């Protein structure tokens, strides 16, 4: 496999470079601390916001097409199930709503900072908090959207056979949506103390 | 995981196939069809089912058990071809491999008719229209297996399945066509099992591996029992006829190859518990069909699995068989064994 | 005759909208010439859009005559 | 060359403008291809639904409109001497709209293929297909909205 | 007086018909002509093919099959079918017509059977004549080939379809090894065949071989693949002689085919002038017996007992109509109408006008309401177009939508008269829907000051720009007043236009979603009051009402209050409402900014109210059910309802932001389209400027009417559908109601 060979070559190159820097006495030259301190926190904040909304939308679309394919497939014989299983698509799109809300909240903290206070403690904390909270919300919404889409596909296929299946698989779908809700809660909690760039 | 990547290409296929499964007749509908009086009443009862008005064009006097079977089979094959024509890639290859099993039976039936010199129209009618390679009607004349292969089988996707049949005599008879069918279908089973293992993903991979193992065991038992009555069977040559992908392989298949008596066959099958009771008592084919229906029902429990297509196709083929049996019993009015149908839904 | 109806409707909407736009340009409307990015010369753009609206009026009357017959 | 306005700052704006159209076009192309396969499959059996079933292709193309809009609006604030804050704002907006449009186009393609294949058999499924396609397109709309929110802050209080 | 059942379903009474068999057919005719009775399936206990009128339904089904076969013959032998007189039966309303007699139906059945026999005989004769003529035509073509075609028994020259010519070529190659001389030509004209009733293109072919066993081998191979083989004299003189044999027998066969075809088309044209009326009569005769099939016939007596679902309003009309039928027949009968009081579920029927029909189609696509349940189609009439307008928000695009809908509304008589397609029947039954959406979109665009993405400076702006400033200098306007109607036009083109419009639209969405939710939730109270479900009021309404008015009603009140306080003038800092909402749950009792005195006390009180109402709503109704195996089902269902309620509270309030999202998207696309299409044309001047202006305006109008008015007005329409089906109906729509499908006669297209 070309991808596996590329991964192995990258690992070997990284190990060789690290050993070369360490053995020669320049091991501290591979400094992640200086990389994080000298990196603009605007980069972290904007990447966090963009990845939050992007991964939330990716998860929403993932669940949407998984559920919609099954809804249309099972609707050929039972068209009555589309309107009743639209709740599954609603539960898939609510994660995109969550990502949009988190993106709005984080973008409210995108203020221009002065040159002297560019990499201050508060600014660096804001950048890290926005980046990681956006990553958390986006990945949680992606995972929740995929799970809710799988559950909704099963619910549509099962309630095509008998309508009593939907009222019992909606519980599992609500359990799935709880994951996205908790992801939003944690993402807000991380950025609660992160003040605007100053 | 299972359903993360399935619905990209096979979500619609799975939904429609499981709706078709929902359309399978239940026990209550089977009983209602059993309580019919005439074939017209059977058609009217089937109208209320998910068959719809498939016999609407058929007149009352034209309504016959053979024609009912023809229309039910035509509807089933139209559904299967529609499902295949909406799928691509691994699913399309899976459907083609499903069709190859009927195609082998079609070529065997055509050759049997060719030596038997039966009526061409009835020979074409009896053939399964799912497995149809373009040179299939050519089979009504071709007899030599070398000429067979070079002029027909290389063209068909059955070419990889014809490897070791050149050893036998060039003249072809009923025994030759039977052994050629067995060898071809064994090679097809090996190729299909390999395709399922490599390309078909979990959980459809394991489910269809189990289903193909059951099919291989079934045909191994059938081949052993059909060759037991014949005295020209070689124990080592029979290994080329018994499939090697089933649960019987390798010990039970070896014992079956060395088996020469019905008690010997039972001792060979003593390795597996499921198949012991099948020969212990009762109708063997009835037990095979019942366990096949049970396996199809178990296959339909798994979601985001393409094995549900195979489970559906076997289930509705059995459903068409049951409809034909009920129609024949009603037309002949011999309802002593009218309730001898196999259903799990 | 569907093309004639489509062109008649489009040309009538042109005669309305472009005439309104040219009137707003001629009066030096804030929303149209009130920014440095917006065109500096008001009357020139007003005359250009007057000519465009006259072209659309010619199209409108021609297509309406075609529809009427 | 200023600490606030590095020489690599325009790279982020330019690459965000490029990505805004690149990823939205990729998603729109996937949607168009899948929906075209579905439409051409169904039109052999039901040619009367040829123009009714083209909606998935239309809704896949709107994603390209969103990407084009973000690319056009990003070019407004592009410049040689632009701050790193503006560059990363542009990159974030472009990435947001691009990834959202890519996901939306993938979903629209898959659901539109399923819907066109299932509406020829069952005409009642056209409404459901349109609903799910709208649910897929509103995701690209949300990406557009996030891109616009980011862009609104691109050149405000920037020095 | 007929009740105007738009707020709730029409009141229904189950009516029992004591129809004797002497007038059973006429009674079924009159009941189907009325079209006000939804008959109950009284005879559902018995299985099929055993019911009272199974044989007579089967006879009419056979006649319908024969008529469908006649229609297939008319279609294959292309003939336009003459439509029947719809006005003869009035195709609707309560008017009664003279129905066909039983002798007329028997004559129809016998004529259909005899004429089917005649038509199948004639069709078989025509098919055999056509197939032999086709064989002779192929033989003529193969005789008409050039001399070089046969130069390269010695051959198997014949005709095969091009679908198999390659397969035949290759299989013959493999049969003959390297001794293949397969020369083939093509028949340019399409060849029609009666075996498959389709046209297949054929290719004449010839193969040269010598061996008798080989020549028979290849002949059988060719014959196997549906190829009509022919014999040729192998000489040019022989070919000429054989072709002279042809075109003379072909003349006789053409004459015979012409005579038979003329006779058969005469018969089919005779059918076409009367087939539609026969089909309508047979369909009505089958429908009346299918309805009569659902009757509890008494063997000892001669009375057909049938139960139907007629609204109480038309009960007197039905009694008068049945009395009129009795007077027409003159047969004396006992009391035929006897109103019943049962515990069944009556159907849900709402009387709709031409204006409310589309909105009720919208509200019934989701699901059918319960009997005497608060109709969701009455508030939809206004809410759905208004939510669409909030998302749409454009006075120019809204004007285009209004004109498009008015074109249908004013010309609705002609469109009703003419046939409509699937996309034309839709958007015409909802022409009033589109009209309301367009009018409300114009209103919202006025409130947004958005006319084709521009702004209207109708009134005096409340913002005053500085007295003087240098070009390119950032200037901030100072407040002088407030804009009377709509958003201020001084906000157009400003850098912080988005920062204001986004907050305005988000708070508008939150407020108009809270109001719409509470309006829908009060419909649950109306339903409970009508149904006398006081325990429902105590256990599901009051807890949920307190929950939403403490968690989300408080948010709306704070949003309104923050607008009514001059924070700059008062000196207090502006409290972030979103941070306040977050802190109301994630850190009770902590407020960074003081919106109003005793904010923390009220916030913790409302949080306690919600956290008390959650167990209230989860437990009180199951507790009442326990203290009046079903207890476990009720308890679990109440848990599911509670969890779904709490989740969809925040879910619905958050998803109402789609109004702001779509409004922003529409505004930005409109502005960007104006920038890329017309704003470019302004710079150019002269003849090229005029031409560019014309072309760019045409492209702008096309793109507008394509994506913004039509398609962006379709996304908002369907999103308002979603907000009504999910965010609004789930509040008060119990659903799972029986749709009203009365036994009415309609024109069934063939
Ligand atoms: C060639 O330019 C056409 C489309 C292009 C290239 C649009 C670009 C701007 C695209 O990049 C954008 C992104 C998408 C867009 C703005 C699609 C609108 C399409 C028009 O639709 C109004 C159809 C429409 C006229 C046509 O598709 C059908 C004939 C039809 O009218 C048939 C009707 O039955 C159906 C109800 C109707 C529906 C589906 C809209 O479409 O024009 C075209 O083809």
């Amino acid at each position: 496999s070309f991808s596996h060979f590329l991964y192995y070559l990258v690992l070997i190159v990284v190990i060789v470079y690290g050993l070369y820097k360490l053995f020669t006495g320049h091991g501290s030259d591979i400094n992640f601390g200086k990389f994080l301190l000298r990196t603009s926190p605007y980069m972290w904040a904007n990447l966090g916001i963009a990845l939050c909304v992007g991964l939330s939308v990716v998860g929403a679309a993932w669940g949407i097409f998984i559920t919609g394919s099954s809804m249309i497939g099972a609707g050929v014989r039972a068209p009555r199930i589309t309107t009743k299983n639209l709740i599954s698509i609603i539960f898939c799109e609510v994660v995109a709503i969550y990502g949009l809300i988190i993106a709005i909240v984080f973008s409210s903290k995108l203020t221009v900072a002065t040159a002297e206070n560019m990499y201050s403690k508060s600014n660096l904390y804001t950048g890290y908090s926005l980046f990681w909270a956006g990553i958390t919300v986006g990945a949680s919404n992606l995972i929740c959207g995929i799970a809710v889409g799988i559950t909704g596909a099963t619910a549509a296929i099962s309630d095509a056979a008998d309508s009593a299946l939907f009222v019992k698989i909606l519980v599992i779908e609500i359990f799935g949506s709880i994951l996205g809700l908790l992801g939003l809660i944690v993402g807000l909690l991380m950025a609660g103390k992160a003040s605007e760039f100053q | 995981m299972e359903g993360v990547y399935f619905n990209i290409d096979n979500g619609f296929i799975e939904g429609v196939v499981r709706g078709y499964r929902n359309g399978l007749l239940s026990n209550n509908q089977y009983i209602n069809l059993t309580q019919c009086d005439t074939l017209e009443d059977l058609k009217l009862q089937l109208s209320s089912t998910d068959y719809g008005n498939f016999l609407s064009s058929v007149s009352s006097e034209s309504l016959t058990t053979s024609l009912i079977q023809e229309y039910a089979s035509s509807k089933l094959y139209h559904e299967f071809n529609y499902i295949r024509d909406q799928s691509s890639g691994s699913t399309r290859k899976f459907m083609d491999y499903i069709t190859y099993g009927y195609m082998i039976d079609n070529v065997a039936l055509m050759i049997t008719g060719t030596i038997h010199d039966r009526d061409k129209g009835e020979i074409l009618q009896r053939c399964h229209p799912l497995g149809w390679f373009d040179t299939l009607p050519t089979l009504s004349v071709a007899t030599d297996l070398e000429s067979l292969y070079e002029t027909v089988l290389v063209d068909t996707p059955l070419a990889p399945y014809f490897k070791n049949c050149f050893d036998t005599a060039e003249e072809l008879d009923d025994m030759n066509i039977e052994i050629i069918r067995n060898k071809l279908y064994k090679a097809y089973l090996e190729d299909f099992y390999n395709f399922v293992t490599e390309e078909i993903p979990e959980p459809a991979k394991e489910c269809m591996q189990t289903l193909l193992g059951f099919e291989a065991d079934r045909r191994s038992i059938n081949i052993a029992l059909n060759s037991l009555q014949s005295s020209d069977i070689d124990p080592d040559l029979k290994s080329d006829l018994l499939p090697n992908i089933g649960k019987l392989y390798p010990l039970a298949t070896f014992h079956l190859a060395q088996a020469q008596d019905f008690e010997g066959v039972r001792a060979a099958l003593a390795n597996v518990y499921e198949y012991r009771g099948f020969l212990e008592t009762g109708n063997l084919e009835d037990h095979f069909y019942q366990l096949e229906m049970e396996l199809c029902r178990d296959a339909f429990t798994q979601q985001f699995a393409i094995s549900t297509v195979w489970a559906w196709m076997k289930s509705k083929e059995q459903e068409v068989r049951n409809i034909t049996w009920i129609a024949e019993c009603i037309a002949q009015n011999q309802r002593e064994r009218i309730n001898n149908y196999i259903s799990v839904y | 005759t569907g093309k004639a109806w489509c062109c008649t409707v489009l040309s009538a909407f042109g005669v309305v909208i472009l005439s309104v736009i040219a009137h707003l340009f001629n009066t030096n409307h804030e929303s149209f010439v009130g920014s440095i990015n917006d065109p500096e010369d008001g009357p020139a753009v007003a005359h250009t859009v007057y000519l465009a609206a006259l072209v659309y009026l010619v199209f409108f009357v021609f297509c309406g005559f075609q529809v009427y017959l | 060359m200023t600490e606030l306005c590095p020489v690599y700052a325009p790279f982020f704006g330019a690459i965000g403008c490029a990505s805004a159209i690149i990823f939205t076009s990729l998603g729109a192309a996937y949607g168009t291809a899948k929906s075209g396969v579905g439409i051409c499959a169904t039109c052999v059996l039901r040619p009367d639904l040829l123009f009714k079933n083209i909606v998935p292709v239309i809704m896949a193309g709107i994603i390209a409109i969103y990407g084009l809009v973000v690319s056009v609006l990003v070019c407004y604030s592009l410049g040689q001497k632009q701050a790193l804050y503006t560059g990363f704002i542009q990159l974030g907006a472009g990435l947001s709209v691009g990834l959202s449009g890519l996901a939306a186009g993938f979903a629209i393609g898959i659901v539109g293929d399923a819907g066109v294949r299932g509406s020829s058999q069952q005409p009642r499924l056209f409404v459901g297909m349109i609903l799910i396609l709208i649910f897929a397109e509103v995701l690209g709309l949300y990406g557009l909205i996030v891109a616009l929110l980011l862009n609104s802050r691109a050149t405000q209080d920037v020095v | 007086e007929k009740e105007e059942a738009i707020f709730r379903s029409a009141e229904m009474a189950l009516v029992q018909f004591y129809i004797p068999q002497e007038i059973s057919r006429d009674s079924a005719y009159t009941l189907g002509q009325l079209g006000l009775v939804q008959f109950r399936d009284l005879n559902s206990k018995v299985r099929a093919f055993q019911r009272t009128f199974v044989n007579e339904i089967r006879r009419l089904d056979n006649v319908e099959r024969q008529y469908r076969y006649f229609y297939s013959l008319l279609k294959k032998h292309d003939i336009k079918l003459y439509e029947g007189d719809t006005d003869k039966y009035l195709d609707g309303s309560g008017e009664l017509y003279v129905p066909p007699s039983g002798s007329v139906i028997d004559d129809y059945v016998r004529n259909a059977s005899y004429l089917e026999e005649r038509l199948i005989q004639m069709e078989d004769a025509t098919d055999q004549i056509e197939v032999q003529k086709n064989d002779l035509e192929q033989y003529r073509f193969i005789l008409q080939s050039g001399d070089e075609f046969f130069l390269k028994v010695n051959y198997v020259t014949g005709v095969i379809a091009r679908d198999k010519v390659a397969t035949l070529e290759q299989i013959l190659w493999r049969v003959l090894r390297g001794n293949l001389f397969f020369k083939t030509v093509e028949i340019e004209q399409p060849v029609y065949d009666v075996k498959t009733r389709e046209y297949k293109h054929k290719n004449a072919f010839i193969v040269f071989s010598h061996g008798d066993l080989i020549i028979k081998r290849i002949r059988k191979i060719a014959e196997s693949l549906d190829a009509n083989l022919y014999d040729v004299d192998s000489s040019n003189e022989g070919r000429s002689q054989q072709l002279a044999k042809v075109n003379k027998n072909l003349s006789d066969l053409y004459t015979v085919l012409k005579t038979t075809s003329t006779t058969l088309e005469s018969e089919l044209y005779a059918i076409a002038k009367e087939l539609d009326s026969w089909f309508q009569d047979v369909t009505r005769e089958k429908a009346i017996f299918e309805i009569l099939n659902k009757s509890n016939y008494d063997t000892n007596r001669k009375i057909l007992i049938a139960e139907g679902w007629i609204p109480r309003d038309e009960l007197a009309t039905l009694q008068a109509r049945l009395g009129e039928m009795i007077a027409r027949l003159g047969i004396d009968v006992p009391s035929i109408i006897q109103v019943l009081d049962t515990n069944h579920t009556p159907p849900t029927f709402h009387r709709t006008n031409k204006f409310t029909a589309g909105f009720q189609s919208i509200c019934d696509c989701y699901g059918i309401a319960q009997y005497r349940e608060i109709n969701a189609g009455l508030p939809t009439i206004v809410t759905f177009p208004f939510m669409f307008a909030i998302m749409f928000g454009d006075m120019g695009h809204g004007f285009l939508m209004t004109l498009a809908a008015l074109s249908l509304v004013l010309n609705e008589k002609k469109i009703n008269k003419m046939k409509r397609g699937e996309i034309f029947d839709m958007a015409f039954t909802g022409r009033y829907i589109i009209l309301l959406m367009g009018v409300f979109s114009m209103y919202t665009g006025f409130l947004y000051n958005d006319i084709f993405s521009k702004t209207m400076t109708i009134f005096k702006s409340g913002w005053k720009w500085p007295d003087h400033w240098k070009k390119g200098e950032s200037i901030t306007a100072t407040s002088v007043g407030t804009y009377p109607i709509g958003l201020d036009w001084a906000w157009h083109g400003t850098e912080n236009a988005l920062l204001f419009s986004n907050s305005y639209k988000m708070k508008l969405s939150i407020l108009m979603g809270f109001i719409h939710m509470t309006y829908s939730y009060f419909f649950s109270l109306a339903n409970h009051l009508y149904f006398n479900s006081m325990i429902d009021i105590i256990g599901n309404f009051i807890p949920g009402l307190l929950f939403m008015q403490g968690i989300f009603g408080y948010l709306s009140v704070c949003i309104v209050y923050k607008w009514a306080v001059d924070w700059v003038k008062d000196g207090k800092p502006a409290p972030g409402l979103l941070n306040m909402l977050i802190n109301m749950f994630l850190s009770p009792g902590t407020i960074d900014d003081e919106l109003y005195p005793h904010q923390a006390k009220v916030q913790v009180f409302l949080l306690l109210m919600a956290l008390v109402c959650i167990p209230w709503l989860l437990l009180v109704k199951p507790l009442h059910f326990k203290f009046t195996e079903d207890f476990g089902d009720i308890m679990i269902h109440q848990v599911i309802h509670t969890i779904e309620f709490c989740l969809n509270c925040v879910s619905h309030t958050a998803s109402y932001l789609r109004l702001w999202a779509l409004s922003l998207a529409h505004a930005q696309l409109s502005s960007v389209l104006w920038t890329m299409t017309i704003q470019i044309a302004f710079g150019f001047r002269g003849f090229v400027g005029v031409f560019m202006t014309v072309a760019l305006f045409a492209m702008w109008f096309a793109l507008t009417c394509a994506v913004l008015v039509l398609m962006e007005g379709t996304s908002a329409m369907l999103h308002s559908l979603r907000l009504h089906w999910v965010e609004s109906m789930s509040k008060f729509f119990v659903g799972e109601g029986l749709p009203y499908e009365p036994f009415a006669f309609e024109y069934k297209d063939m």
